[PDB]
């Protein structure tokens, strides 16, 4: 498992792998690890697979029932303070994932929320087993003053590169650009495979 | 709520009295959707005419109008928002609407049949897409529910479903349907009122809902 | 619901004249199957007719028609359905037919001994084959069962149970027996109303249930 | 459920009438047996004669006859039956019907204790054999327990224990006293009506229940 | 149950004019003994009168009659054994018997404090032998204890006492004081009843209770 | 709570007229902001002036003004204290005033529902300032909300709702749109009496409450 | 403990031990774990000796108040999957036994039923600690076109062989005959120990 | 503890030690272990004595109020499913007993039940400490045609064969008849030890 | 255990073992270990048989219930998102299993479940203890371009090349296939080991 997200100038960038693995056995080679839970907002899973499919229907049912009842998509930092409550009222039979939520209200946000409910933002986060590679390629390579472009690129080379030193991660890479503009824009196959294939990488 | 001698429910018969005294609300199946409208009576220069809402959504793919006492109709529409959330968190997606129409009206039931508590005096109409496809439902303070083609609830009821009967026909596009049922609710006032900008939402199958703004519904009046 | 000084229960009658004004059905057991039909009245145009459902199945093996108050009757249909899947949960199989309606028929009992709710306003027919053979029963709304080979409910009750006192062969086939049981349905009306599409499900044992399309119910018309 | 001025259980009492609408049935002891008999009153053609059940085992070494209200009839011979699987779980063999009866008639005493609810409209009598003997027992919708001899419940009562009053010499062989309770069963009929056959169930020490069939009814008639 | 505005409970003294319809019993102390004689009213021939109990025993040293309602005085009669055997349980032997009057007495006045509930109505008398030694006591439907010498309860409770305020010398022995005791009971009657077989039961300080057969019932009679 | 035969709620109209007792209050909203004025009516110089509170904080951003019984509005201002704090607590921030608004009137409408309680006499208005903007909110008995512009509560209503319905000029600035609602406050009143000095509050966007000391409140007087 | 179930063509054959031990030390060399629950209706318990009695108490009495209520038998598949359910409802702090339910309905059955409830029908089952020799005896001498007598001569070979290399098992055996016919019957005595005595071997 | 149960031809025998220990230690010489539950009936205790007296207590409460509410006594094999009810709904805090019932309905029984509820019929039985030495007698010297006072003089060899090869055994020996016409009948003290110094042992 | 679930253009084929074992013991050679739980939809258990028939009886009832209340099937989505539920609400108390849920709603459909309630599509899928086998079989021959009759051929060679080298798989081979023309198929015994005899093979 392998999750990045961006925060750039006026979008935020959230890329995952798509591989389910037991132990040393890979299970499934196309999973689905990077969710929308509302119009501007996403979320994008780690750690436990039936545990955080569960988060996200919650999610969903609980961002759509505020969105009817106020007429306005509920903030970034309440979807994290309603999610660090959720994992927190717990806390002793725990949910065992680490999760990302990545969103704009009036300024793009990356909250990174881990499994007893302590929410950090933060410009850029990754989680999953191939997480230190990633924060090895952002820790060398990222600049805010990106455009999305060299974003996606950017995070296509951290993932691709999280995919050849970590065993558990691997599969097609998922890569949403969310912006005020179009909003939650899940990028399609052909352009993430033609830009892995145009960086010279191994998919 | 105990049985009259000759077989009736009292106070279901004066919720439905507490009924006929709301606001008049059509609903309409178009070739391909469905329709709701509602009589938007501006009482004042200092209500919020930009905030009051007649058609409020249910989900995306449902939408309900209410008739009565606002306060029940309030906490019904809660309990369907809630009621489909479930739903979607349980099964994966709201597959059928009568059966939120059941669930509404299994409660509406349930206070009819219970010493303790009244019934509650709101009649509504469900209207929406689903993967049968456009459906319309009307719910009734017992808690009876009928599925229509265009129906109307509230104190001009019987003016719109007979001129409903003598008109509507079947698969007609959006924007004729809107005229008609606008016709409909000019037909159930009386000429020493005129209609005030009135308030329509209407789905297309594939599509959400699309509540009308103030220029497609004065341009349309 | 207390006693009256003659010993009867006042509420229960009362529910009897509510269930005195459902619309008429019949059962009626064939040759190897049992057999049911309702009185299909249509009131407007404007109500899908497609969609409104009097036979309305317990299983594929069970169905019931019901009459009264119509919220009532979808609440103990839903009960019928729910109980019927805890004893398939419970034991591997639904055997017996009569321990559904007594499960069914006690909770309908249950609501006229306890102070603080009202008895149902309704009256069912259960039928449907099982491993006995093919079954046919009544619930009345005191809660009573009995077990009949062909009965009726609603408001056209006696002239149906009138006209199948005089008529009702025993070892009847398909198609003799339903044009006998809308004989009874046309002998329950008036001169002034004549049948528009009854609705009618039929079974035989080793097969479910075959709910009869338009083409077959206004060719037996 | 109060007491009236002069000490009287007005829905006690009400319930008694209750009870006396209900089918007349005989309980009477052999010389090493019991017995039990049922006036069937076969009402229509259209009714299943072999499956309507008037003596209905608890056990099968107790059965039961009623009247009364028949479907808290069917509620108190369901809780019979659990309650005698209660015993046979807990001590392994059913020694007494007594405190089968007992355990019956605590609770038909209880809801004459309890406001909320009303009395049980029925009147039982329990008939078997156990470590003691042939025992037969009646039950009063106060609770009231009587051990007897020869009783009878229903419309028919007094006509029965009257008769029987004058006559069952006591240690009779099976078929002389089924004759003797069948004619008093004759005995408190009109002559505007004749007997159609009765139900009848019999047990000897050692034995298990022998449910007549239609020929030795027929015969015995 | 409510206060009457002259200070009185008035379900409290219908229970009484249901408890005034009752068998008349006696209690009476024997110089070193107790003594209770119950009037065995047999109705018909058809009722077993072995099995009928009128003294029945809540332990083999605490024996109690009853009087008023007969499902009622079963019900308290149970409580009265399950009580004596908690305090068996809890402490080791029965040493007193006032304290099981007293938790007889409190159930008993328990229900003529709270609403919802009516009152017992049955009067008991509890008599035995304890560590104090032979003890008589009476119990009332207000919960209402005392402690007596000589007692009766029931129809003809007002002569027995009168009878016994003439006679009842103290320290009697057994025969003789049963003897008085029976002519008490006969002082009770009219000239057109005569007694047929009391129920005569007896305990002696060291021994449990000898409940007397019909011959030294006869034989005293 | 019941219905009268034509639909009314008796106890939700007596609650309004326990409203109808209270004090005038007005809410109004500026270009950009809001504003809540109380009538305050000193009635002795041995209460504390300084310590009674009529605009009463639910929050820094939201202020509420009440009228009716002040026991109820004392409970009811609590209540909506407790929801804010849940509502921070669970997500973070006071996003929407209306769903305030909302979880107060559901309460407000669940004890005009159940019987066992009476309904609430009193009305309140909440006034402040969200992600939305200056809002406005009135609530009556039966728990019904609307946003409105300028709305009045308490016994002089309809001349303080009828003299801003002549007035009111849209977007105001703060002092210019206080001295209209102090004269709609003087509008009210008789020439009998004269306005000792109201209670005066005011929010803009971006700011806290202000809460107006007697400086301002006699010089705007 | 040592328990078969053989299905002939219309007969279920079912014979037990008769010893019941406390881990090297035999308290009682005559116990009862063959019962009769239903008319046709056999079942064999193993395992716990008190989890079995109960259970035996309980699916009497819900097999009689069942036969009561409907006036039919229950059939076999529906007396396992009851039994299923009750085992099965628990889980965690389980019924220690293993059963034997046979009978007949319209064809003979033969179900097994694990702790679990796992009920699996098999044409011949056999539970208890000797099982493995009874199935030693079952794989190489079972064919099902045998009559009823070889059935219970065929039974007896494999209880007896299971006596002699199990030292749990042992004592007088118990064989029950189910039919349509005559339905329940339990062989006597003196007919069992003259077929073991007649076949040659020790009782 | 050394607890015997001998079923002759119509009489019971139940006979028991007097002695409580604690791992060592003989706390008190004189305990008394075999109890009379019932008219005909006579139970028998062995294992912790602080559970076994409150079953005394219980057994006696609701045999006794059986008695009053039906006017007979209790059959033993009843007495035996009752306590087999009431030590098995327990089972995971169990009970830590064994116990003996021996009574008289129509022919006389001794049951043995354990601590999780299994209750088996044997002609003899024996629980505690010491009874492989009693198993040991009664093997080789037990036959069903003996009298009662061959009986008695049987459990006194047995239980006084199991006093010296036990240290948690000794002290004076109760020994209680029970018969159809007497009823329960606890042997006096004198008679018991003029039985123990006729057949030359020591007390 | 050994379960095969396949998609192709428009067919779903479920194949699994009838073999149910204890450790290292058969303990039936003829188990049921797939099941049509709807018109359209079939499930196959792996795991824990106990567990495992009480889930096939509750997804029986709740899709029968659902299609009568809404007159349409349930979507195979909506069958593995409900399953996912009821075993993700236990997840402390779980149970022991793994499932495949196959069908057919508009486009064939299979889904994985684990014992947490983590359902996640794929194209072909297996559990059981011979998975890895038929996993080797299906990265080399299965092609999503094959029709029913090489489909049915191809969970025949991965089955029974999984009996040969697991020691917990064996037995008969149940073949089912679900189509919109006529649904779920089980396929004959006759016909699968006529393909086995065919293919040269060991049954």
């Amino acid at each position: 498992t392998t999750t990045v997200g961006i925060t750039l100038k006026d979008a935020v960038i959230m890329a995952t792998e798509r591989r389910v693995t037991m132990e040393n056995f890979i299970m499934h080679k196309n999973g689905k690890k990077l969710f929308q839970i509302d119009t501007y907002t996403g979320m994008t899973i780690a750690g436990l697979v039936g545990d955080a499919q569960v988060l996200v229907r919650y999610m969903k049912a609980e961002l759509e029932l505020y969105r009817l009842q106020r007429r306005v998509n509920m903030p970034i930092e309440a979807v994290a303070t309603l999610l660090s409550n959720m994992l927190n009222q717990v806390k002793y039979m725990p949910y065992m994932v680490q999760l990302l939520v990545g969103g704009i209200d009036t300024a793009p946000h990356v909250f990174s929320i881990d499994a007893a409910g302590g929410s950090v933002e933060d410009i850029y986060a990754s989680t999953g087993s191939g997480s230190p590679f990633v924060y090895g390629v952002l820790e060398s390579q990222y600049s805010e003053k990106m455009t999305v472009d060299e974003g996606v690129d950017l995070v296509i080379r951290a993932i691709s590169a999280a995919k050849q030193r970590d065993s558990a991660s691997g599969g097609m890479i998922d890569v949403a650009v969310i912006t005020r503009k179009d909003g939650y824009v899940q990028l399609p196959t052909d352009q993430i495979e033609s830009r892995i294939r145009k960086l010279g990488l191994i998919l | 709520t105990v049985f009259s001698p000759d077989g009736r429910l009292f106070q279901v018969e004066y919720a439905r009295e507490a009924v006929k005294k709301g606001s008049t609300a059509l609903g309409m199946k178009f070739a391909n959707g469905v329709l709701l409208i509602s009589d938007k009576k501006v009482r004042s220069r200092l209500i919020e005419q930009n905030s009051i809402e007649k058609i409020q959504l249910i989900d995306d793919y449902v939408a309900a109008v209410t008739s009565g006492l606002v306060a029940d109709a309030r906490v019904l529409v809660d309990f369907a928002r809630i009621s489909a959330q479930q739903e979607k968190v349980t099964y994966g997606s709201l597959v059928n609407i009568e059966n939120l129409v059941k669930r509404v009206a299994d409660q509406m039931q349930q206070y009819t049949q219970y010493g303790g508590v009244r019934p509650y005096g709101v009649s509504l109409i469900f209207a929406g897409i689903d993967q049968i496809g456009p459906r319309l439902f009307d719910c009734d303070p017992a808690g009876t529910i009928n599925e229509y083609k265009a129906t109307a609830i509230g104190s001009g009821k019987d003016a719109v479903v007979s001129f409903l009967e003598r008109e509507y026909k079947e698969n007609l596009p959006e924007k004729e349907a809107v005229t008609l049922g606008i016709k409909a609710l000019k037909s159930s006032l009386e000429e020493g009122e005129e209609l005030k900008a009135p308030e329509i939402a209407s789905i297309t199958v594939g599509n959400k809902y699309r509540i009308y703004d103030q220029e497609e519904v004065k341009k349309f009046l």
